[PDB]
């Protein structure tokens, strides 16, 4: 809600390859770089819902975080090589990468993140495949991913705390205010679509979509409490 | 002297606690006499479960009027209860349902109409047996008749097939007058029984002849071809770069199939001349059809457009000139004589291929018997030639669609007879059946199934002619007993029966696409992944066929690999190029090419739309079948 312009902007940004061949084709532009994107409320689903318009038609790679490299020796680049070339056998994917927050929970993440730096450039393969990179915190990543990793493009999403969730928030009364943009500390589109999903699917069992404030206070505090 | 407290007492206590048949005894010698909560659960959930239990044990058991008056006080007491969709549906399986609704249908016309006929229409075409089938379409004719919402009694007569419906809503939909779309699904929803029926009965008065310029190939058309024009805009490089990538004799075919497909722009249409001079003769039938199949409009044009090719200096060029005079118009009529005067020549002539265009396009313009009497030396010739009895056998197929009953008539039985005169040029036993069984089409109760089980069972050849009947006789009820003989004989020697009989698939369940998906593709023989890639269809083309799609595309043989760009571009209607462009990467044959660029092209229960593909299940064969496969009317 409100971020139209954000969204409309991406997608068209996203919405280059597999769509508008006539062009795509005769001017030769095929940029192997992809975005980078990231937010400071992120919790996934707001970079999601940026980069999600890649699936409405399209085969979608998910892979959140260094993980699954942690918890193992030091393997290093060893598994990045075999998603190059399952997505070299795949070019016709997104390579989606998310919550990049290794030192936010030292060395070998610089000399791993570096060798997936010079090898996500595409030193040794054309346009083939769309990466994607998404973090939470700008400030987290080393100064050597500037020039290599951010040449195409990147976005700066404020965060307002008394705009957007007042915007939201007037959508869910619209069917008393510092307490929900002053209390609240993260909003996405998972929120308002699942206590409006489950508002609707609650007005189909009680057949009445009257909200009190101390039943949407009880609603609040289960996922208060939930937490 | 109170025995009635006693009885029910008793049958409180064995319903209370369990029983199976001793509750509805002391209700029915009780002979109940003398909104609340005990009445609303003593009723509604005891009379629910104990009339429940006692009009099904009744049902099933005995096949008297105690089950029919406590039937009705169930009936009286769930209309003051008001909870439908449960009682209903409970009540169903105990005419007594036409005597219910009738009883019921006063004032929830919406809830009982909707919900009751929307749920019970389902499980009724899924569930229920035709002869109660039956009874929903003449109760449901009924409530319907007397109600509004006319549309749902147009299904009606879309199932039932009857003309007083027809003329009941003409003059019930004609005393209260948007117009020119129930024109348009009026002609389209209507087969070719009632619309001659109703254009006979209306054709005499109509009393206004206002539905009588309706319905014909004017008004059906009429309100298309400006907006089609006005609203869409298309661009011409398809035009140009599909109509310019083509070579080899054969991707030239596809640009036929480019000229052909038309549904705003002529301009491939008529890009010069030499196009059909430089192409084959079968590409000379196909380019010389390709002028009729864009001129689905505007006689007065069509004819001096198509004139230029009639009686010319070739053969195939005023021979698809005639198909093209077939094609062009379905009302008109008027070009049959120059065509028919010259048919019998029964050896070798112009008029065989005319013939051809001429009885193949009157068959597309169509219990005619003066065209038959006319087929019978057509029928008698059996030339070489296997379209004059591919075309021959489908046009009077297609005229025979949606009979009452079907018929055991001299028609089918001499092209049986002939059939089994000669049992050379198997192909003739492969597309008679087509003509058969589309004269089967239309039965409800016909016992022909059975008549074809008894006279014609002879050699693999007329078996398999036999389980094309059994194709065409199980377009689809609760007979899940040829489920369990599908799955039996499933497992059969001959290498066809399995193709066609479990190709009926995409008929017999076309409705429910739930259960479509099955195990076809897990098999290890081509011809079953050729059974479940016909087995696709041309629906909404939800993620799951795509799925299919994605294992089936890859495949090896030409027959596979060329006959699933079809399904893929018939089952959708970011998907139409992208798969295009994995065929790219597959391919970079002959044929994969042209099928390929044919799905370039064309990618962006009515037997108009089912009937022209059982003859393209045959596209295995010489390109002698290529010349009808272009001018098929599936393509809306």
């Amino acid at each position: 809600g409100g971020l139209d312009n954000q969204i409309q902007e991406i997608k068209e940004s996203v919405e280059l390859p597999l769509t508008h061949p006539e062009y795509y084709e005769e001017m030769g532009i095929k940029p192997p770089k992809g975005v980078i994107l990231y937010g400071p409320p992120g919790t996934g689903k707001t970079l999601l819902a940026k980069a999600v318009a890649n699936q409405t038609s399209a085969t979608f790679l998910r892979v959140v975080g260094s993980e699954l490299i942690q918890k193992y020796l030091g393997d290093g680049p060893k598994l990045v090589r075999e998603l190059f070339r399952v997505a070299e056998e795949h070019a016709p994917s997104i390579v989606f990468i998310d919550e990049i927050d290794a030192i936010g929970t030292e060395r070998e993440i610089q000399r791993t993140m570096l060798e997936l730096l010079n090898q996500l450039d595409g030193f040794d393969s054309r346009g083939d495949v769309k990466v994607i990179m998404a973090t939470n915190r700008i400030e987290t990543l080393d100064p050597a991913l500037i020039r290599p990793g951010r040449i195409d493009r990147k976005i700066e999403f404020p965060l307002p705390d008394e705009k957007t969730k007042k915007r939201i928030f007037q959508i869910h009364t619209s069917r008393t205010l510092d307490d929900l943009i002053m209390a609240k500390d993260d909003l996405s589109g998972a929120d308002i679509k699942a206590i409006c999903t489950e508002a609707g699917l609650m007005a189909l069992r009680e057949r009445r979509m009257k909200v009190t404030n101390e039943d949407f206070k009880k609603s609040k505090e289960n996922v208060l409490y939930k937490k | 002297l109170y025995r009635p407290a006693l009885e029910e007492l008793r049958r409180q206590i064995r319903s209370s606690t369990t029983s199976m048949t001793s509750v509805p005894k002391p209700l029915k010698f009780l002979r109940p006499h003398y909104n609340k909560r005990f009445a609303a659960d003593i009723i509604s959930v005891l009379a629910m479960t104990m009339s429940g239990e006692r009009e099904c044990l009744k049902y099933r058991l005995v096949g008297a009027g105690e089950v029919a008056k406590e039937w009705q006080e169930l009936d009286d007491a769930e209309k003051v209860q008001r909870e439908p969709l449960l009682t209903l549906v409970k009540e169903i399986v105990p005419l007594l349902m036409e005597i219910e609704q009738v009883d019921m249908l006063e004032k929830d016309i919406d809830e009982n109409a909707y919900a009751k006929v929307c749920l019970y229409l389902t499980s009724c075409v899924n569930y229920v047996p035709e002869p109660e089938n039956s009874a929903l379409l003449r109760c449901a004719l009924g409530v319907f008749r007397k109600f509004s919402r006319f549309p749902e009694a147009l299904r009606l007569a879309l199932m039932l097939n009857d003309m007083e419906l027809v003329e009941d809503i003409f003059t019930s939909c004609k005393d209260v007058v948007m117009l020119g779309r129930h024109g348009v699904f009026l002609e389209l929803s209507e087969d070719v029984e009632e619309y001659e029926d109703l254009t006979e009965i209306m054709s005499n008065v109509q009393l206004n002849s206002n539905f009588l310029a309706l319905a014909r190939e004017l008004d059906i058309m009429e309100p298309k071809v400006p907006d089609d024009i006005y609203k869409t805009h298309l661009e011409n490089n398809r035009f140009g770069g599909s109509g310019s990538q083509v070579d080899s004799a054969r991707m030239n075919l596809a640009s036929s199939f480019v000229n052909g497909f038309v549904n705003q722009d002529k301009l491939l249409t008529d890009d010069g001349n030499k196009w059909l001079y430089k192409n084959k003769d079968h590409g000379m039938l196909s380019a010389a059809a390709s002028l009729g199949m864009i001129l689905l409009w505007d006689v007065d044009g069509g004819l001096t457009q198509i004139d230029k090719y009639l009686y010319s200096s070739e053969d195939y060029i005023k021979s698809g000139a005639l198909l093209a005079c077939g094609i062009v118009n379905s009302g008109v009529r008027n070009e049959c004589d120059p065509a028919l005067a010259l048919l019998s020549d029964y050896v070798l002539h112009n008029s065989n291929t005319m013939r051809l265009g001429s009885i193949f396009g009157l068959g597309l313009a169509y219990n005619r018997e003066d065209v038959l009497t006319l087929l019978l030396p057509v029928m008698g010739d059996s030339k070489s030639s296997m379209e004059v009895a591919g075309v021959t056998a489908l046009a009077c197929g297609m005229i025979a669609v949606g009979s009452c009953n079907g018929d055991v008539t001299s028609t089918i039985l001499q092209t049986i007879m002939e059939k089994s005169e000669t049992e050379l040029k198997d192909t003739y036993a492969r597309w008679l059946p087509l003509g058969l069984g589309l004269n089967h089409l239309g039965k409800g109760e016909a016992i022909e199934a059975i008549l074809a089980a008894l006279e014609v069972v002879s050699e693999p050849f007329r078996s398999f002619a036999n389980t094309l009947v059994d194709v065409c006789a199980y377009a689809g009820s609760g007979n899940v007993l040829k489920v369990q003989q599908l799955l039996h004989i499933c497992s059969e020697h001959f290498d066809s029966k399995e193709k066609e009989e479990d190709k009926d698939k995409k008929e017999k369940k076309d409705k429910d696409k739930k259960e479509a998906p099955a195990d076809m593709g897990a098999h290890q023989g081509v011809a079953v992944l050729g059974i479940a890639l016909i087995a696709m269809g041309e629906e909404i083309g939800a993620e799951m066929a795509l799925r299919t799609f994605g294992h089936l595309l890859r495949y090896g043989e030409p027959t596979l690999r060329r006959a699933v760009p079809l399904a893929l571009a018939l089952i959708s209607v970011s998907h139409d190029a992208d798969p295009e462009v994995s065929y790219n990467s597959i391919f970079a044959a002959r044929l994969a090419a042209m099928l390929r660029q044919l799905a370039q092209y064309h990618a962006k229960k009515g037997t108009l739309t089912l009937c022209p593909y059982h003859s393209d299940r045959q596209l295995m064969s010489q390109v002698a079948v290529a010349g009808l496969l272009t001018v098929l009317v599936s393509f809306l």
